[PDB]
């Protein structure tokens, strides 16, 4: 039995070996308790305000929209401590771990941002943090690895399988199945087995709550659409959650198109993968015809989780949210555009969301539309990537 | 077919436990895997547990992860696994054959079609490693519709509700992880228990049976002999033969 529904329509669930079920059940009980505890809420809100810097700004982009009938705002998760939205939910999950009397955190990371977010939350709250990272990733994300180690986390390179994110996920879970009495597994997106899609949404929902308050204050109405990139689904579901019941507000999720959907080299499982069961959940994923799990490809490594959160698959199926893709080249153009016209360097992840909004504006410049893009992170980390591409051109 | 029921009845008559090797199909290649399996049987394996190579074998340790990698290096696919299974059953009509599967391979071309394929090639049971009993309904129903026993892990800390579910839903045998659980399972009329995980010596086989389990499963110990002897397939088979013979002897009355 569970306290909460582990499924969103046919998607989600708890597809883990039997030995991990007590860990998930314990976590669900702790979360349900925490959500009813005003003291927990107050402590979380306090860290978000006074450590992470919430609320984040909502910035209008007149320079980009000039001469069209689009009004565009960026929700500034790039201004959160750590430079990306991932900080919100790691602080909530670190508090949950403390609530459960856990003194140790396990996390996975691919492009290193969840690793850094987990390490900073663990440093603040005095937890012993160990991070699993595919050896290939350890090699290509040395700045992030160095950050994790500065913050006192142990970074464990994963050699098994293909030595990437999914192998790091597997090592984290194997460890947790043995250590869950004393360690919490701080999963890095709104995916994996229940209760993680639910917990991560709830600990990111202030993105959309704030956006709603700020847009009402500045424009006196709700947005026509909110737009967010979708790697695993956390920043998008955090922006979307408070608007789900506002049926006039469009919810647009942007998966990475990589070199183009037709090339096969993309990271868009929701719209171009096939439902499977892996990562503890039933969800669309990148997989071979005979059911071996594959990789997502994007210029942005942070969008490379090869499946997607089950609530996104559900919101798509019922037509409440629409999902699209943006290619590497479109993301690069949006990155350049924001730097030049607003003086903001966006994460290449977030640049996928911005690119779609720019398309919405440019394709129909006399359409009245009030848009919010979730600017999930800053793009300092991407300047070498962008430099190298632009130089080879 | 009731191959597990028949085996356990026969073993019971002989006051004997089952010894059940675990190997990965197609490790280290198709032809050598078939030989390995024939060797395990000819050395006295009572039943088999066989893994289908999967990209992300979460619930397996390094030895078996490596076995999967070896099989993939040989280009082994689930389709090839099913061809091997048919050939194995064709050679060996009575030995119970159980698969250790991950959910995606079962769900991939449709859960019903997967179990129908198991029935066609003469498999007896399927343990889906990453389907907990709480979410097993479509799997165990499809299994039973196709005369396949669904196998469930019973963890050493299992609570009473979990014991009751495992006893009700499982068939063939209960997979018990390494005397109280054994007695509760018997109380709740569960399928006979096989003890698995870290069984690597005759003494542990004997201990499992003495505790009241119907037998013991060994995988890492067996696959290590494969890994050890990759360069010498002939010696590989001799060493497998002597190890299985010793382990089987330890189950005898
Ligand atoms: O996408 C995931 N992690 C995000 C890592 O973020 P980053 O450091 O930016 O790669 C992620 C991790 C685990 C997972 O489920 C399960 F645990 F079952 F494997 C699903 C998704
Ligand atoms: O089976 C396990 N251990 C070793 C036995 O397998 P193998 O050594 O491959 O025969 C094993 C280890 C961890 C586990 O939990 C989870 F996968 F979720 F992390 C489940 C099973
Ligand atoms: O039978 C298995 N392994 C062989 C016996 O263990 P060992 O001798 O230690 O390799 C075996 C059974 C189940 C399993 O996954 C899960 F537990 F989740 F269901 C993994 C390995
Ligand atoms: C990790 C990351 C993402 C992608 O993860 P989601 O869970 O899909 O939000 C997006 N933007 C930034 C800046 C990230 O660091
Ligand atoms: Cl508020
Ligand atoms: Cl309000
Ligand atoms: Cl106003
Ligand atoms: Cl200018
Ligand atoms: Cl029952
Ligand atoms: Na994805």
């Amino acid at each position: 039995t569970t306290l909460l529904n582990p499924y969103f329509g046919e998607f989600g669930g708890m597809y883990v070996p039997q030995i991990l079920m007590p860990a998930l059940n314990q976590l669900e009980e702790a979360f349900v308790s925490a959500q009813k505890d005003p003291e927990f809420q107050a402590q979380f809100a306090d860290l978000l305000k006074n450590y992470a810097g919430r609320p984040t700004a909502l910035t209008k982009c007149q320079n980009i929209t000039a001469g069209t009938r689009t009004t565009l705002y960026l929700k500034r998760e790039d201004l959160l401590h750590g430079g990306a939205h991932k900080t919100n939910q790691v602080l909530g999950q670190a508090l949950l771990a403390k609530r459960m009397g856990k003194s140790e955190i396990i996390a996975e990371t691919g492009a290193g941002q969840h690793g850094v977010a987990s390490a900073l939350a663990s440093a603040l709250l005095g937890l012993k943090c160990r991070i699993y990272m595919g050896a290939k990733d350890v090699e290509r994300q040395s700045p992030n690895v160095f950050r994790m180690r500065l913050m006192g986390a142990e970074v464990i390179p994963v050699h098994s399988g293909s030595a990437t994110l999914k192998d790091a996920c597997n090592e984290a879970l194997r460890d947790w199945s043995g250590s869950y009495e004393t360690a919490h597994y701080m999963l890095g997106t709104a995916a994996g087995p229940h209760p993680y899609p639910t917990i991560v949404r709830e600990f990111q929902r202030m993105i959309g709550e704030e956006t709603k308050a700020q847009i009402l204050d500045k424009e006196g109405r709700l947005p026509d659409a909110v737009i967010a990139c979708v790697g695993g689904g956390s920043n998008a579901i955090g922006m979307f959650a408070d608007f789900i019941n506002d049926t006039s507000v469009g919810l647009i999720g942007v998966e990475p198109g990589g070199h183009g959907i037709e090339t096969g080299e993309h990271g868009a499982p929701l719209k171009h993968g096939r439902v499977g069961i892996y990562f503890g959940m039933k969800a669309p994923m990148m997989q071979t015809a005979d059911g071996q799990i594959e990789e997502s490809y994007s210029i942005s490594a942070g969008l490379d989780f090869p499946s997607v959160g089950p609530q996104h698959a559900y919101l798509n199926s019922i037509g409440r949210a629409d999902y699209v893709s943006i290619t590497d080249d479109e993301a690069l153009e949006a990155f350049k555009t924001l730097c030049r016209h607003e003086g903001i360097i966006p994460a290449l992840e977030s640049s996928h969301a911005l690119a779609h909004a720019l398309k919405m504006m440019r394709e129909q410049p006399e359409k009245e539309q009030l848009l919010v893009v979730n600017l999930s992170g800053r793009g300092d980390k991407d300047i070498f990537t962008v430099h190298d591409i632009l130089k080879a051109r | 077919m009731e191959r597990y029921e028949n085996l356990f009845a026969q073993l019971n008559d002989r006051r004997e436990g089952a010894f059940v090797p675990f190997v990965t199909l197609g490790d280290p290649g198709i032809e050598q895997s078939l030989k390995i399996i024939d060797t395990l049987i000819d050395a006295g394996a009572d039943a088999l547990e066989l893994g289908v190579p999967f990209s992300d074998p979460l619930a397996d340790g390094p030895t078996i992860q490596n076995a999967n990698l070896r099989a993939f290096a040989a280009g082994v696919t689930p389709a090839q696994c099913f061809e091997m299974l048919a050939l194995i059953r064709e050679k060996h009509p009575t030995i119970p054959i159980g698969l250790l599967m991950y959910a995606n391979l079962v769900f991939n071309n449709g859960i019903d079609a997967f179990y129908a394929r198991c029935e066609q090639v003469g498999v007896d049971s399927v343990l889906v490693a990453d389907v907990p009993v709480e979410e097993s309904a479509p799997f165990r129903q499809a299994a039973l519709r196709h005369n396949i026993a669904p196998i469930f892990i019973c963890p050493p800390n299992a609570d009473d509700d979990l014991l009751r579910q495992v006893a009700s839903y499982g068939r063939g045998y209960t997979y018990l992880l390494s005397h109280h659980l054994i007695e509760k399972l018997k109380e709740y009329h569960a399928a006979p228990a096989l003890q698995g995980f870290g069984i690597s010596s005759p003494e542990q086989v004997s201990a499992a049976v003495r505790a009241g389990a119907a037998g013991a499963i060994s995988g890492s110990a067996i696959v290590k002999i494969i890994e050890k002897n990759l360069a010498s397939p002939k010696q590989m088979l001799a060493e497998l033969r002597s190890f299985v013979s010793a382990m089987k002897a330890a189950s005898r009355a």
